[PDB]
Parts: C-alpha cells; structure tokens; sequence
RNA sequence: UUAAAUCCUUUAACGAGGAUCCAUUGGAGGGCAAGUCUGGUGCCAAUUCCAGCUCCAAUAGCGUAUAUU
RNA sequence: AGUGGAGCCUGCGGCUUAAUUUGCACCCGGCCCGGACACGGACAGGAUUGACAGAUUGAUAGC
C-alpha cells in the first residue's frame, strides 16, 4: 500500500526500533 | 568544442543508452567529472561529464520524463 | 562429403558487388 | 572487479572483518548522474 | 473483419514467446534438419569470429552504389558546399522554376491547399543504397511490430515505403537480427533508400486500417554502406535425457541420424553455461551422444546457435498516401 | 623472492597591460557582435527571404481564425483552398512575414509547414496545456526537428479575473514538463498581437542543419504547362523564395511527397511583394546536368536383396 | 483587508478510507548508515553491459559541478 | 628369467557400425497407458463401453 510518512514514518521507526 | 573559446575538450556520457540522445553538431551543456579538476581514477585522461543535451537534462532523457527535440 | 563446415568453402565472393563511389 | 578483491584481500591480511565475496563483489549499481 | 483480430492474437503471442525465448526454433518433424537449415552456420564467438562481407551477395546489390570512403566523400561534399561558390540563384531570391516531367497530379494537389515545397539533392543523392538508421520506439504505442513488415520512412526531407531489418545497436562487427521491434531500447533499420547525407531525422509510421498513421519511432540516419550485415540466428533445443560423468546423450535436436553428422562441428551450450562437442550420432532418430566439460542437471536443456547473413527487401515505394487526420483511439 | 641480510644490498644516494587587455576585448567583442548582426540581419530583412511562421493551435478549443485575424503593416493575402496563408509587411518594424497555419494531425502539412518554417507558434487553450491531437502532432515535430519556436496563450483574459492569475500557473506547469524554460505569452488583444509579432522578429534563430546544408523552397506560386495534356507530363513552373543555399540549375529537384525531377531553366521575375516599394537567371546546359539515375545504369545386384546385406 | 484589489486572518455551504487527497532525492553487496538477493546478456565456474527486489539516510526537500573556508 | 620380434587371445584408445552399452546398460521393430482447473466446441437426434469373424503383422490382437 501506501507508506506513511512525516511523523508517522518516524513512529513507526522509533516501535520498531526500541519497543520491539 | 566549447563556445566561449573554442577550445576542444572530451566529454564522458554516464553509459551506451545516454550515449544516442546525443548527435553531431548539437549543444550540450557539460560540467566537471567530479574531483574538482582533476580527471578519473578508472578512466585515463577524460575530466568532464555531459549535463545536458539541447537544454533537457540526461537523467530526465534516460528515465523517459521528457523528450528531446532535433 | 559435405558438412556444415565444408560447404562454406563453396561460396564465392566475387559475383554481385555494389558499383563502388571513388573518392 | 579485481581491484576491489586485491582491496578485500588487503583487509583479510590486516585482520579485520570482510564482507563474504559474493558474485555480487564488484558490480556498477547504476550510472552516475 | 475479424480474421485481423486474430492475427493481430498470433502477432501479440509471438512476440510474447520471442521476448521470453529469443530465438528458439523447434527442429522440423518432417523436412531434414538439413534442407530447412541448408543456408546456416555455426561461430564459436559471435563477435570474434569472421564473416566476409563480400560472401554470397543478392541479385538486390547488383543494383545498388557503394562508397569506398564515406566519411572523406562527405567531408569533402560538406567543404565544397560551405566554402565555394558556384553561379546560381542566391538565397532571398523569388524565382521561378522550370523542371521537366511533373504528373499533372501534384498541380491538382497545390489546388486544395497541401503545402508544396522542392529542395535541392547533394552529387550521390538520387543513387540507391543501404540506409542503415537508427529507431527507438515512442511510448504511446504498443502494437507489435514484426521484422519486415511494411512502414512509412520520414528520413530527411524524403517520405517512403519499405521493409526495413531490426537489429541490435552494438559496436561489434556483425550485429544480430531482431525478428521484433523491441519498446525499451534503440534497434537499427536497414532499408533499400535513396542516399542521403547525415544528420537526418527518421519518423517510422504504421498505417492504420481507419487511415491514420501512427507512429512506432523516431531516431536519426547513422550510416550509408550495404557492408553492414544482419546475422539471422536460430536456437535449436535438445533434451540431454542419459546424464554420464561429462557426458551425455540428447535427444530431440535432430531426428535424421545423418543430420547430427551434418551439424556435427557446430560447438554446444547449455542454458546453465556447460559447453562441449557432438561426439557422435546414436542411430536412426537422432539421438546424439555429446562431451561435455561438467556433469549435467536432469532440468538442463542443450542448445545450439546457427546463423545467417540476412539483407533486406527491395519494396521501395517513393509513394506515400495520405492520412485522415489522427484522433486519438 | 625477498631477499634476506645475507644479501647485498646498498642504500641509494639521493640527491599585457590594462589598455592593452582593454583593447584586445574590445577587439573581439566588435568582431562577435558584427558576425552577429550580419546573420541576425539576413532574415526577413529587404535583401533576404521572409521570415516564415507556422502557426499550430494544439486543442480544439482553440479558434485559429480568430488568432489569424489578430496577426494580420499591410496584409498581403494569398489564399487557397481551405487555407489562408498571408505576406505581412511591417516597414515602422522593417520586417516581412509569411504566415501559415496548419492544424494538428494533418501529418504531411504540419510536417512539409514545419520543415520549411523559421517560426513555429503553437497556440494553447487556458485551461488544458494540450490535446491529444496536439500530443502527437508535438512528439512528430520535436521528432523532425524544432525550428524557433514561441508559445501563446488565447484565453486567459476571458476568465474571471479572481482566477487568471492562478490559472497562469497551473499552465505553467503543465506546460514544464515538455517545454521547460519558455514564456507564454497570452494573445487576446491587437496591442498583444504587437508584442507578438516583435517578440518574433527580434528573437535568436535555430539553425537545422539538414535545411541549412541544402537550397530548399516553398512554393508560393505555381503553374503547369503540358506538353499533351491527354499524356498528363508536362512541365511545370514553381514560384518561390529560395531559402537555403545557392540554387544550382545542374542538380536534381526532389519535390518532397512526389519524388526527385530534372529540372531545366530559372527564371527570375519580379519579387511580388517587397519590404518598400521576366530576365531569366539560369538554362541547364545539357553535359554538366546531373541524371535521374537511381537504380545502376548499367543492366549387379539380385531382386530381394536389402540395402543392407548389397 | 486595500488607493482599488490580492494574500493572510474571520466566517456560511460542500469537501477523506486504497482517507488513489497515493513524497521525493540519493546511497549501499571494498571502510563512516546500509545485502549470504533475482533475472537477462556476452568472454574463457569465473566473468563486460542492462533491468529489478531489499536495506539505509535526510525529508518538502534532496543530489551534482565549481569556487572557497 | 624375460617382455619389446612372430602367431593367437585379451585391455584401453582409435576406426567401422543401427548398436558395436558402460564408468543388458546398447540398437532395430510392436503393444500398453498419459491430470485436474479455467474457457470454447460435440452429446440422448446421442457422448461412450464391450464384441464374434476375417486381415495387417515377424506372429495375434476390438490393444
């Protein structure tokens, strides 16, 4: 589909990244 | 050949598909290869690449954005 | 006798030439 | 393509980590722009 | 009506079986393998190896020019016409011209308004030759394009009808037949044309069933010699059925036992890049047994390359109708 | 092999003015700037041909007759057919004009129109930048070969005025992705038209290199005089300026949708409309005078016994 | 609002599910961030050219040339 | 004591061959069978199964 982006990239990439 | 001067100079084409939107006696808009003046470390002696070609850029040519006029 | 190899000998290259322009 | 496996074997002898020579090693990505 | 709908299905599914397997050709169960692949060759290298150009050349060039120095002719015609000066009427003049043998229908054409405009041909520019010509094809159409299917030529000035060759745009000395217009990258075609000097613009048309033209390419006239040869080739596939160690016995290539005697010295290649030689025929069907450099894969598919030197047709037709003006589908 | 210290090995023993520039620059600026107005002066000027403009509406929304109208110093209307091509002579801005116009899809007039013009103006709708039509009609001639070419625009101003403004810039968008660095100037008014006609008079010229190599003509009148009209071959007699090079009497004269001809006299009457207000030029001597020579001128074994056991 | 306008600001009405009202630009399989990937094409499994997948970076911005620090 | 010389046999190559299998596998002839899915055709006016007799065949055989 479409990606998110902005902030919502960003949180996306901050739970994958630390929560987990 | 460079039209303020005159001068003669050898121009690198980024690959063989770029090479044939180019023809005899059209201008050409070319800047340095890259490393500020000198020439390449896998090419000997060619020190500048070709920008664009009848004023439409060689990346909008290859990735068919636009067309060029003859 | 002949093979795909051979045969190539038997063709000639001296019959139908284009008129040739000097310079 | 040789030049970078001389650069990789390079690196083997200093005693560093490589990256594994794949037939990927020496490969243009894409031309340059 | 619609027996054109189904060639038009033949023509989309064979340029989709030749853009998936190039130039696979299935061996003829009936005629020998000999009689229908009588005219061919095996290269060991395509690009290394010779081909004279002068072998085994048409009726067609008996009747065409050739020039021993293109590129020095050119120049020379180029210096005489830029740096002389010859006694003739001057730019910006209004004159009238008298010229001998006009069909009274061109009158009747300036007489519904068509634009009518002469130009002037350079020495060598009414003689026939081989117009080797540069194509791309124009994204907005799609439509296959077979080989020597007829087209509509806009190079320099001229407007013509011909049956053009596509092949491959590469720097090697024989270059290979494409049997399709292919629509992502730059072909060549080569015509039997009147001589015309570079640069020159090239416009390839179709003509439409309403009427309309459409256009398939556009590109510039590269060269003017008939030394330019275009080299057929056809891909003849075996099944390797008894695997040994680098060796095998394959089937269905041939089916004459003499035919793999006849195509014996033509090297092999398979689809995973084993090479080798045809050993020796089994007997009776065809079946061959083959040396091969490695040990073989049960899925592997033996195949082997023949070629030859194609020329164009001679259907130059200096007479173009005119369209109806084009609408979009 | 590296050797060792057992090994002999020795070290090495190692061991203008200001005014002159000033001048020099004013020198060569003279030279380019002469050069320049020489070539900018032969076109379209009293010694030279006139200056030759297609005019091509790229949408059917467009009304060409009401852009021909606001074209047309004094108007000198030559008229066919269907088409109404016109001299135009402007002697306050000492200038002569040919306009044509051609519509889009029409190939061979477009293109025989385009091949022979030094203006190309490609008129547009407000809204949309182009249509169909004109889509293909624009991928022909960038094709071909663009000579000079201008861009205007025809009904800007009638739209509502709250919208004008950013109508212009939609259209300039949609315009950049084919003609990325070009003006577009809008064409409603006869004070506009002005502007137009000065805009392509003073404006630097593309130079097609096939055209520019070759003596070309478009005709401007013709005339045919049959030997047996019954036998439909006769000769015939074209009008025009001629615009490329030198004109030879010797060569051959290819007549564009009809083939190459041999062609035997120029004569040259008076020009028919000069910029301010029946001696023939040339015979073809029959030696010299090239041929229409396209193709080369020059033509002990028993009944049941197999093969096998024989 | 302003000279008169426009824009902004304020306010009616309509205006969001693939909320298709669809974010790009570059780089990565030799080192700073980022690969044990795929398919065509030639050369003698290694190997020139072409199109992709996957990942990383900044983001309404992001590459390049040149000069300069 | 020989072998290398000679006759014969055998092994690799090579040559002939339909095959002279190879690091009964080979050849020449004859049987037997051999998806569903999708879409388009034929099918109770009939899809299709079985069959004595005679024949082709190297022989017989509703294969």
């Amino acid at each position: 589909k479409k990606k998110k982006t902005g902030r919502a990239k960003r949180r996306m990439q901050y739970n994958r990244r630390f929560v987990n | 050949q460079l039209i303020k001067n005159g001068k003669k100079i050898t121009a690198f084409v980024p690959n063989d598909g770029c090479l044939n939107f180019i023809e005899e006696n059209d201008e050409v808009l070319v800047a340095g290869f890259g490393r500020k003046g000198h020439a390449v470390g896998d090419i000997p002696g060619v020190r500048f690449k070709v920008v664009k070609v009848a004023n439409v850029s060689l990346l909008a040519l290859y990735k068919g954005k636009k067309e060029r006029p003859r | 006798k002949w093979d795909c190899e051979s045969i190539c000998s038997t063709y000639s290259n001296l019959y139908n030439h284009p008129q040739l322009i000097k310079y | 393509r040789a030049w970078v496996l001389e650069k990789k074997e390079r690196h083997r002898r200093q005693g560093r980590e490589v990256r594994p020579d794949t037939q990927y090693t020496g490969r243009k990505r894409k031309p340059r722009f | 009506d619609e027996e054109a709908e189904a060639k038009m299905l033949e023509k989309y599914k064979q340029e989709r079986l030749e853009e998936m397997f190039p130039d696979e050709v299935d061996t003829p169960r009936d005629v020998a393998a000999r009689i229908r692949f009588q005219k061919y060759r095996g290269l060991k290298s395509f690009r290394t190896s010779p081909w004279d150009p002068k072998e085994n050349l048409p009726q067609d060039y008996a009747r065409i020019f050739q020039f021993q120095n293109f590129t020095n002719t050119r120049k020379s015609i180029f210096k005489e016409v830029e740096e002389k000066e010859v006694e003739g009427a001057e730019v910006g003049w209004y004159v009238t011209l008298h010229v001998s043998e006009v069909p009274v229908s061109v009158v009747e054409c300036f007489r519904q308004g068509t634009p009518l405009i002469a130009f002037s041909l350079l020495p060598h520019e009414q003689k026939m030759s081989v117009l080797n010509m540069v194509v791309r094809r124009d994204p907005g159409n799609t439509e296959p394009v077979k080989a020597k299917e007829e087209l509509i030529f806009h190079c320099g000035f001229r407007r013509f009808r011909a049956s053009p060759l596509f092949s491959q745009h590469t720097a090697a000395d024989k270059h290979k037949l494409q049997r399709f217009l292919t629509a992502d990258m730059a072909l060549v075609a080569t015509v039997y044309a009147p001589i015309t000097f570079p640069p020159a613009s090239v416009l390839l048309f179709k003509q439409k069933s309403n009427g309309m033209h459409s256009l398939i390419a556009t590109g510039h006239l590269m060269s003017v010699d008939p030394d330019r040869m275009v080299i057929k080739r056809v891909v003849l596939s075996g099944h390797p059925f008894k695997i040994f160690t680098k060796m095998a016995v394959v089937r269905y290539m041939f089916f004459n036992r003499e035919d793999v005697l006849w195509f014996k010295p033509v090297e092999l290649r398979t689809k995973w890049g084993r090479r080798g030689h045809i050993k020796e025929p089994l007997g009776t069907h065809g079946h061959m047994k083959c040396s091969f450099d490695g040990k073989l894969k049960s899925q592997d598919t033996v195949l082997m390359n023949l070629y030859k030197r194609v020329f164009p047709k001679w259907t130059y037709d200096p007479y173009v109708p005119e369209p109806v003006p084009w609408l979009k589908s | 092999h590296r050797p060792g210290p057992l090994k002999q090995q020795n070290k090495a023993h190692k061991g203008l003015s200001r005014v002159d520039q000033r001048h020099r620059a004013s020198q060569l600026r003279k030279q380019k700037k002469e050069a320049v107005l020489a070539e900018k002066r032969q076109l379209g000027g009293k010694d030279g041909p006139p200056h030759q403009v297609l005019v091509v509406p790229l949408h059917s929304r467009i009304s060409l007759p009401e852009a021909m109208q606001l074209l047309q110093g004094t108007v000198h209307l030559n008229e066919l057919g269907n088409t109404q091509n016109f001299m135009l002579l402007c002697p306050r801005l000492k200038h002569r004009w040919f306009f044509t116009s051609a519509r889009p899809g029409d190939l061979h007039v477009v293109l025989d129109m385009a091949k022979v013009a030094d203006t190309i103006l490609f008129l547009l709708d407000p809204l949309e930048g182009w249509d169909s039509t004109g889509d293909y009609c624009l991928s022909c001639l960038f094709a071909q070969g663009l000579p000079t070419y201008t861009l205007a625009v025809q009904g800007i101003s009638g739209l509502p005025l709250k919208k004008q403004i950013d109508t212009r810039k939609k259209l300039s968008k949609a315009v950049e992705k084919r003609f990325p660095h070009d003006k577009l100037l809008l064409l409603d008014t006869q004070q506009e038209a002005g502007m137009l006609l000065r805009q392509l008079a003073n404006q630097k010229q593309q130079h097609l290199a096939f055209r520019d190599r070759r003596a070309y003509l478009f005709a401007h009148a013709v005339d045919f005089v049959p030997s047996e009209e019954n036998n439909l071959v006769g000769t015939l007699k074209i009008s025009g300026y001629v615009r490329g090079q030198t004109l030879n009497v010797n060569r051959l004269l290819h007549i564009v949708g009809y083939g190459d001809f041999q062609m035997k006299q120029i004569d040259a009457p008076g020009d028919p409309f000069p910029l301010n207000p029946k001696v023939l030029m040339k015979a073809d001597p029959g030696r010299q005078e090239s041929l229409q020579a396209e193709v080369i001128p020059d033509p002990k074994v028993p009944k049941g016994t197999s093969s096998y056991q024989a």
